[PDB]
């Protein structure tokens, strides 16, 4: 089970300065899932 | 001198680099795993 | 929720109101493992 946290960007389409994007890595997955290991019901990972 | 010498021969084998010996190590056990609800067997129990 | 190694979505020239995400479309994964639930998520990561 897990929730995404939605967000919006709007494209001017002037392409001087990118965006910058939430962007979540695997990496990131696997420290979730050492803070939690011992947890006695599942965790709610937040997606963006 | 021959008999002399081999009176007194005799080998040993040794390790060229001597053994890494550690502590012992208390043996920490953590929970694992999720748990959910088990109902009661038996049911309601009866009055009185 | 979905483990990849890189995606992401451009669809530049269009005329549509999306034309970038940190996402991709259901449509374009090839799932080649499946987690049944987080304990067994969190299993493998404990099998080193």
């Amino acid at each position: 089970r897990a929730k995404f946290d939605l967000q919006f960007i709007t494209e001017e389409g002037g392409y001087s300065k990118p965006p910058n994007v939430k962007k979540l890595m695997f990496s990131d997955f696997l420290s979730f899932l050492d803070s939690h290991k011992s947890d006695y019901r599942p965790p709610l990972l937040t997606v963006p | 001198f021959s008999e002399l010498r081999n009176f007194f021969t005799g080998d040993v084998v040794i390790r060229d680099d001597p053994f890494d010996v550690w502590d012992g190590v208390k043996a920490t056990y953590i929970p694992i795993g999720v748990h959910g609800v088990r109902l009661d067997p038996n049911g309601d129990q009866p009055p009185l | 929720f979905y483990i990849v190694k890189n995606s992401g979505f451009v669809d530049r020239g269009s005329t549509g109101p999306v034309i970038a995400s940190s996402s991709v479309y259901e449509n374009v994964l090839k799932v080649v493992h499946t987690i049944a639930d987080f304990d067994a998520a969190n299993a493998l990561r404990l099998q080193r």
